[PDB]
RNA sequence: GGUGGGCACUCUAAGGAGACUGCCGGUGACAAACCGGAGGAAGGUGGGGAUGACGUCAAGUCAUCAUGGCCCUUACGGCCAGGGCUACACACGUGCUACAAUGGUCGGUACAAAGGGUUGCCAAGCCGCGAGGUGGAGCUAAUCCCAUAAAACCGAUCGUAGUCCGGAUCGCAGUCUGCAACUCGACUGCGUGAAGUCGGAAUCGCUAGUAAUCGUGAAUCAGAAUGUCACGGUGAAUACGUU
């Protein structure tokens, strides 16, 4: 058990576009703390997602998390002598957080180039609801509504 | 005439002079663009002049050595803060709110013996 | 291996040996415990008895393994497998 | 058994002083420092009669200078100054540099770990109780003025099979208050079943 | 001479304080001034020892030695000062180094 | 295309592609087009035919390819048939350069077997 | 300890010292480009009748007092155990433990 | 900063000041204290370290040392040459390098800390593709040398392939140390190019300058680190919560 309050980290604002938004997905798809390298990715990223269709890089980025956001989850439970995936909601906190998990993680098992155009390329294919990271949403919400059964906390 | 601010982040202590000016920048003989190859700390340099309005207002030397890219950024950072501190008395409260004023004390740790780093211990087998 | 500059190395006690041996032409075997000496051109056709670290192998001399050591040709430990 | 360092060299730099205070650079270094422990060991071999508890070396430049703390400086001192004068012929050979003896009285014995720790093991020798040992000891420092002492012993004791640790303390023994000035000295009591540790701590008061 | 130097080494840091602040007092009241004290980078040496006379690699000590040095130079230095000096006799535990006159 | 009896890769860089030619490695192919003057960084499909010529004339001087595996092989027998250290080791296939054979050693036994 | 090795090691000290100038001045006719052939074979062959005991690689640096020749350190010419103990009383001057 | 020059600044090393719930609001037996705020570089023992209570494992060390008893006295003592401690059908533990394009290669271009150096550090210059050789400045060192930090950044190329990934392995020819690189050193160049394309059950480390990654120095040391110790650069995720 522990009584700490844990750490209250802040994040400053990207440089380019001014969204502190960005500054955690660039926080997200980080590799051995090699600031400067990502950040060249999401530009670069951006510039695809700006260069084909769209009018601004950093909405569609807005409307691309919440389409992969879940809106509820199990977490394993036990109470009566047994193990029971108690659907909990998201909290605002940790949905933003995961959504940028899941969109770099499966970005990275992709097939293109390089993820330079790979994040570019989920970003607009999961801002319109049709990429795997979506596919990954929805099995999670599929998880769910149906071990409606436990609802005890 | 100048006003001068000493700044440190990690190892690195930069020595900044605010004469009057118009907008340039100097630090180490060479300018922002040159110097700095990375954006993100060509604001941090000038995120201190953007929350208070003084972009174009001194033309400022800034000296520094020690530390890293971002070790020099800091550093540099904390110099000019002081500066207006130093330039007037009113930015001390908005400067302090946007958490400038404050030294980062965060620091390399020391290895440890028995360990390959700071506390990770070797790998073990039951 | 070796530099080139210093020269190629061999013990002088078998220098001696050696070039007592060619103008004797004994035959005879070539008791030493100098495994760490360089192959001379000239003791081929000569039959050196090298250390192992318990007995002298007998080793005869040819052009194509001048150059070598004394102890490449006198194995040291015995495996026989498993 | 490894839980506690050694009470003097915590405080080595905080309320305790090097036994040789000295100077050297690289190799000098080297030959000095085993010139130190050499004649250190050979002081404590000549006057183990005499109550010698610490040993300073003190070396200006191309000199150094002994001195030896004593509770009975009339034995190391001889007929008018005459057998000090044959002890520093033997280190200003021994050394090579020239020595100059130097000769304290300690007004305390009882006060001082070294002889504590030597009266403790001369007795245990003689195979007087361990128990009576220390507990003469402990109350001689009490009565005197020592603030707390701690004597701990080890190892065949009263001629046993088994070892065991038994330990007296008296008073305050803080022994992790650095501030706080402490006496510590060991000795290796050599009896006939084998070898008897003694431990003495002597808390002599806080510095402020 | 011609602004004489001083080298002063030593282990502890308060023995070679009081060693600079006397050469300081025996350079005045003699007609001469101190340039003043100069700190120079402590020196230490590091050394990890293992503590168990068998195996327990994890139990170590580690030591330390500390070189503190001073330059205290002398400017001009008068006749009588420069002979009042040379001749002390004190630094058991400090080296003096006589430099530049 | 055709280089010492081996066709190079075509969609490829000169210096490249002529590392595939057995004997020749990073180094030589440098060697190899400047001394030729065929630069490293066109493909081999847009070099004319005399500069392939040429290309193949630096590499004919040069052991390569069967010559190469042949003269190895002798290299390898002359030691074997010579009964020292390094000739017993190639016999056997063990470390030859004294390594440490005892745990890992398996660039050379192939796998590990299961009978212990 | 094993005295034996000290009077081996000893032994050893004494026979480095002796050769020491005739076998660095060989070593620089062997090293010299100068000196070529017909005469750095004189210097090569003046090196191995010597006692064998004179090259300074076979020195292992023992402890002072007790001979150890593992825990050494050439700054203080002591085994480690003995380093600590004579660090713990003060004997050794200046040596405080670390802590930063 | 190289020359005068200055004692401003960094820095250096000695004293001090500073943080003490000191003050304010709320809660709390009015008490301890807790929850926040102001100020402040630092706020709640600010961070790290040293420091290991009485005791437990008849834990380890008779091979650091000392030591009771026992054992040998032409040997269980000593000297020497060679060999072995490095073998190797396997298994286990701990690390390094990889499976790649958040990358390899080429070129340009920056930013550290710390340590070592007179039985030593081996500068400038010259020679060699290279390890290195010659050469000998300066330095008992904040002075001179080791000493070029690397990741990062900027351009070109490679375009997802067992590959311009990987460099284990073998062959040739060398450098350095050392009396002497066979057994049995390191390094270099030219060749070759293995398994390896992210790893089962199971298991481990990590809460902030931390994990992750990148270099640097030291000890031992004639020569011989992927180990040990130490230093800095870039730099996170997550902690709903105690079943």
């Amino acid at each position: 058990p522990r009584r700490r309050v844990a750490a209250k980290r802040e994040v400053l604002a990207d440089p380019k576009y001014g969204s502190q938004i960005l500054a955690k997905f660039m926080n997200h798809v980080m590799e051995s703390g090699k600031k400067a390298v990502a950040e060249r990715i999401v530009y670069g990223a951006l510039d695809k997602v700006k260069e084909r269709g769209k009018a601004d890089p950093l909405e569609t980025f807005e409307k691309a998390l919440d389409a992969i956001a879940p809106l509820v989850e199990v977490k394993s439970r036990r109470v009566g002598g047994a193990t029971y995936q108690v659907p909990v909601e998201v909290r605002p906190s940790r949905r933003n957080a995961l959504a940028m998990r899941w969109l770099v993680d499966f970005a990275r098992k992709r097939g293109e180039k390089s993820m330079a155009l790979r994040l570019a390329g989920e970003l607009l294919d999961a801002a319109e609801g049709k990429g795997a990271a979506v596919k990954k949403r929805e099995d999670v919400h599929r998880m769910a509504e149906a071990n409606k059964a436990f609802s005890h906390y | 005439t100048q006003n001068y601010g000493t700044g440190r982040r990690k190892t690195a202590t930069a020595r900044v002079f605010l004469r009057p000016g118009t907008g340039k920048i100097s630090i180490n003989n060479r300018g922002l663009d040159q110097f700095f190859g990375r954006e993100t700390a060509r604001m941090v340099v000038r995120q201190p002049l953007e929350l208070t309005e003084t972009v174009e207002k001194f033309d400022i030397f800034v000296t520094v050595v020690g530390g890293g890219v971002s070790g020099q950024a800091g550093a540099i950072r904390h110099g000019i803060t002081r500066a207006l501190i130093e330039y007037d008395e009113t930015l001390r409260s908005s400067l302090r709110k946007a958490g400038y004023v404050t030294r980062d004390a965060r620091e390399v740790e020391r290895k440890k013996v028995g360990l390959r780093k700071a506390r990770k211990r070797p790998q073990y087998s039951k | 291996p070796r530099s080139l500059k210093k020269g190629p190395f061999i013990d002088l006690h078998l220098l001696k040996k050696v070039e007592v041996a060619v103008e004797k032409n004994d035959r005879k075997p070539i008791k030493t415990w100098s495994r760490r000496s360089m192959i001379l051109p000239h003791m081929v056709g000569l039959t050196i008895a090298v250390h192992n670290g318990r007995q002298h192998v007998p080793v005869l001399v040819n052009e194509d393994m001048v150059g070598h050591k004394l102890g490449e040709f006198a194995a040291t430990r015995t495996y026989r497998g498993h | 058994m490894g839980q506690k360092v050694h009470p003097n060299g915590i405080r080595l730099g905080i309320v305790k002083e090097h036994t040789s205070v000295w100077y050297a650079d690289r190799k000098n270094y080297a030959d000095y420092l085993f010139a130190d422990l050499k004649v250190r060991e050979y002081l404590q071999d000549k006057l183990k009669s005499a109550s010698v508890s610490r040993i300073d070396i003190h070396r200006p430049a191309q000199t150094a200078r002994i001195t030896i703390h004593t509770a009975r400086p009339g034995i190391v001192i001889g007929k008018k100054g005459e057998d000090v004068e044959k002890l520093r012929q033997d280190l200003t050979k021994q050394m090579g540099v020239p020595v100059h003896i130097n000769i304290e009285e300690i007004r305390k014995p009882e006060l001082d770990a070294m002889l504590v720790a030597q009266s403790v093991a001369q007795q245990l020798e003689r195979r007087v109780m361990f128990r009576r040992a220390m507990k003469r000891a402990v109350q001689n420092a009490m009565r005197i003025g020592a603030k707390g002492i701690k004597i701990q012993v080890s190892g065949r004791l009263g001629g046993a099979e088994i070892a065991r640790t038994e330990w007296y303390r008296e008073g305050r023994v803080p022994l992790h208050t650095l501030r706080a000035d402490i006496d510590y000295a060991t000795y290796e009591a050599h009896t006939t079943y084998g070898v008897i540790g003694v431990k003495v701590w002597i808390f002599k008061g806080e510095v402020i | 001479n011609q602004q004489i130097r001083i080298r002063l080494k030593a282990f502890d840091h308060r023995l070679i304080d009081q060693s600079t602040q006397e050469i300081v007092e025996t350079a005045k009241r003699t007609g001469a001034q101190v340039r003043g004290p100069i700190p120079l980078p402590t020196r230490k040496e590091r050394f990890t020892v293992l503590i168990s006379p068998h195996v327990n690699k994890d139990a170590r000590d580690q030591y330390e030695i500390r070189t503190h040095k001073r330059v205290l130079d002398i400017v001009q230095p008068t006749d009588k000062t420069v002979d009042a000096l040379m001749k002390l006799d004190l630094a058991a535990g400090v080296e003096v180094q006589i430099s530049l006159g | 295309a055709r280089i010492a009896g081996v066709n190079i890769p075509d969609n490829k860089h000169t210096v490249i592609s002529l590392t595939y030619i057995y004997g020749v490695g990073r180094t030589t192919a440098q060697s190899i087009c400047a001394a030729t003057g065929v630069n490293p960084a066109a493909k081999i499909k847009d070099l004319s035919d005399e500069q392939i010529d040429q290309l193949r004339n630096e590499v004919a001087k040069i052991t390569t390819e069967g010559d190469l595996r042949r003269e190895i092989n002798m290299n390898i027998k002359r030691l074997m048939d010579l009964g020292c250290y390094r000739g017993l080791r190639h016999r056997r296939g063990l470390p030859v350069r004294g390594q440490r054979t005892k745990t890992n050693a398996r660039t050379r036994k192939g796998p590990r077997k299961p009978i212990r | 300890a094993k005295e034996s090795m000290k009077n081996r090691e000893l032994k050893r000290q004494l026979t480095v010292a002796k050769y020491a100038k005739k076998r660095a001045e060989l070593k620089a006719i062997i090293a010299n480009p100068n000196s070529s052939a017909e005469e750095r074979w004189n210097a090569q062959v003046a090196l191995q009748k010597q006692p064998r005991d004179a090259s300074a690689s076979r020195l292992r640096n023992r402890c002072r007092l007790t001979g150890r020749p593992h825990g050494f350190y050439r700054k203080f010419g002591l085994s480690r155990n003995k380093l600590r103990e004579a660090a713990m009383r003060g004997d050794v001057p200046g040596l405080v433990k670390a802590s930063w």
